Parts: C-alpha cells; structure tokens; sequence
C-alpha cells in the first residue's frame, strides 16, 4: 500500500486505495463548493442586477435625449436618432468592458450633429458632408461643450466599468476556490483521515479534531495567504462605492445648450462655411453583505473540519493510522493573488 | 401547393433606413410573415392581387 500505513493486517488492496483517493478528491471539492456557494450566488446575482440596472439607465437616457430632440429640434430628426443611438450603444459597450474610446464617442457625436444642424437649421437647402465634419473641429464651433461632456462622462463611465470588472473577477476567484486541486501528499493525508479507517475494518470511527486541524492547515497553507488580498479587495470595493445616472440624464440639457451656443454665431458661421465649402441602496446593501464574507479564506479550513465528520472531543478517534484513546499532536493560488493585487491597485487608483 | 416566385431575401438595415421584405407566390390567396416564431400583425402586411 502507498497511502494506508499497514500497522496490522488490512481489508483493502491498492485499487480500493485509489478509489478512496478519488472519493477524497470528490468530497473535498464538494465541501469547497458548499462553502463557496452562498458567496458565489451573491456576487453572480449582484453582477447580473447591476448590469441590467446600468442597461436600463442607458436606455432611459437615450430615450430622454431622443424625446428632447423630437420636442426641441424636429428638423434634426431622424438623423438625431441615428447618432444618439450610436452614442448610447457605444456607451453601453464601454460600460460592459469593450474597447471603446470615450473622447471618440463625443467627437463622433458632434461630428454627426454639426452637418444636419447646418443643412436643416442654419442653411436650409452628401458629398459636402466631410467638409462640414472637418469645419466642426477646425473652427471649434461647439466651444468647450465637447471637452465638458468628455470629462463629465469619462469620470463616471470608468468607475462603473471598473465596478463591473471587480464583480466579475470576484466571481472568477470564488469559482476557482472550489476547483482548487491540491498536492498528492494532501490527497494521501485526506484519504487516511476520511477512509483509511475502513481499510482497518472500522465502520463509524471519525478522525480527531486536532488531526483534521493539522491536515487542513497542512494543505491550505497557500489558500490562507489569499486572505490579506481578499480583505483588501472587499475594502477597496467599499472605497469605490463611496454618479452615472445624473450625468447621462443631464446629457440632453448639455447638448441642447451646445446647440444654442452654435446657433448663436450662425451669422458668421454660414458665410464662413459657404466660402470654405435605488441604485446607491443596491451597492450599499451589496457591500454590507460582502463584508460578512471578509473572513472567507481564513475560516475555510475551520469550515472543512466543522462540516466533515470529526471527533471534536479528540477521544476514541482516528489519527490517520490507528484508533487512539487521545490524540498525540501554488501556481493557481499565485494567479488568484496576482489578479487580486491587480484589481486592488485599479480600485485604489480610482478612489 | 403554393409555389414561391419571389422568396424573401435577408435584408440589412443601413443608417436607420427601414427596408421592407418582398414575398410573391402562386397559386396564393393569403401570404403572411412569421418573424422570429410569431405571426406579424395584419396592419404591417401590404397585399397585391
Ligand atoms: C412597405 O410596404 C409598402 C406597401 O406594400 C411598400 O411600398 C414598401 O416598399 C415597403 N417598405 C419596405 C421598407 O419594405
């Protein structure tokens, strides 16, 4: 035998020992999944809810901008609907983590907005379109309005994007916990602690609490080191929650004022161009529920021993090799800690 | 059975320009569209005899 230390005779062969090892693997993975399920479902639910809530906010803001275009500038529709839809589509794509340039969103918005303003509002009456698009930026027709919107929306959209990325990475590490493969030495120690008693012909004998403690602190030496970074992750997320609804909803007022500003200099502009051409409650409840799991990695071996059958009295128990009266007495983890360090730096730099 | 003469071709919307779908069959007395599993409202259909 290579796991079961044969002190007397033995009722199990090498193949039964391999079966016990695989059942030990399955039992450990199931215990980790049961430990991580509540927190995993919490973060998954909140990620989904916040995603839907942000999409609702973006849709409502696009609807409000379209409605104020319908009401105040009917001459700009239906072209106004095209560039508003493209703008808020790129907004949502940026919120959901896609490579979108915020400055490019605002600049394409004003680039599309200026030619229809010139053709329908200032000089009523397809190839000359690009000359107007160039003149928009060359003559700075919109003044400081584009940079104002640029900073106003970049500030909120970056914090929202990093909030969603942080939720997703928390899901990732919590998903990794229950798929953490362990050492072979730990496999043999778990097999001895849970099953090798059956090879010696014992039916209901449980391992000693102290033996479970030494085994668990033996193979979770790496996993426990994640606790510092997980605590810093929780606290940095708390730092970030302490923003985007008001900005996207005031966008229509800002754009309306910018259109007024451009119409203010129409006299010179037409001649020159003719010649030239409950959310905050949710994130608060999420952080208050997430702070209940700050001890997750430090309490994990305690969970494995308190949910595995053990003799807490440490009397008439299995010590891994014999029935005693009293008890005598990683690459994936590195990746988890690396991504936690990265997301924590990103969080702290944001707030 | 009804034989389709002009089968509807996959359309693409460009710059928010709504492009209609054509359908012509003989012998046919009623021709309707089933977009994404469900029937299209009677008002949307424009029949030609
Ligand atoms: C919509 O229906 C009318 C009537 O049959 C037709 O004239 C037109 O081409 C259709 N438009 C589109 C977008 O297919």
């Amino acid at each position: 035998l290579q796991v079961c230390l044969p002190k007397g005779p033995t009722c199990c062969s090498r193949k039964m020992e391999e079966k016990y090892q695989l059942t030990a693997r399955l039992n450990m993975e199931q215990l980790l999944q049961s430990a991580s399920m509540e927190l995993k479902f919490l973060i998954i639910q909140n990620a989904a809810v916040f995603q839907e809530a942000f999409e609702i906010v973006v849709r409502h803001a696009k609807n409000y901008t379209n409605a104020m275009f319908k009401n105040n500038y009917p001459s700009l529709t239906p072209q106004a609907f095209e560039f508003v839809g493209e703008f808020f589509t790129d907004v949502s794509l940026y919120i959901l983590g896609s490579d979108i340039n915020v400055d490019d969103m605002v600049n394409e918005l004003f680039d599309s907005l200026f030619p229809v303003i010139y053709t329908q509002m200032m000089n009523p009456g397809l190839d000359i379109n690009e000359c107007l698009r160039g003149a928009r930026r060359d003559l700075k027709v919109f003044g400081s309005f584009p940079k104002l919107i640029m900073t106003q929306v970049s500030k909120s959209l970056q914090v929202t994007r990093i909030f969603l990325q942080a939720l997703n990475l928390g899901i990732e590490v919590i998903n990794t916990t229950d798929h953490l493969k362990f050492s072979k030495d730990c496999g043999r120690m778990l097999t001895r602690m849970w099953y090798c008693s059956y090879c010696q012909g014992l039916m209901m004998v449980k391992p000693c609490g102290g033996y479970c403690n030494v085994v668990m602190q033996g193979c979770m030496a790496g996993v426990v080191e994640i606790d510092k970074y997980w605590r810093e992750y929780i606290l940095s997320l708390e730092e970030l929650v302490n923003d985007m609804e008001n900005v996207l909803l005031g966008l229509f007022s800002t754009i309306h004022d910018s259109i007024q500003y451009v119409q203010k200099n129409g006299g010179k502009l037409t001649t020159t161009i003719g010649k030239l051409c409950t959310l905050s409650s949710r994130r608060r409840e999420l952080i208050q529920k997430l702070k209940s799991f700050i001890n997750f990695y430090s309490a994990l071996p305690g969970y494995i021993c308190s949910h595995s059958p053990v003799a807490e009295n440490d009397t008439l128990c299995w010590n891994g090799q014999e029935l005693v009266e009293r008890y005598s007495q990683e690459p994936v983890v590195s990746q988890i800690i690396d991504k936690l360090k990265h997301i924590n730096q990103l969080l702290r730099t944001m707030s | 059975l009804p034989h389709f003469i002009e089968e509807p071709e996959d359309a693409y919307i460009i710059k928010s320009n709504p492009i209609a779908l054509r359908c012509k069959a003989r012998p046919a007395m009623q021709i309707f569209f089933k977009c994404n599993g469900e029937w299209v409202h009677q008002n949307e259909h424009v029949s030609e005899e």
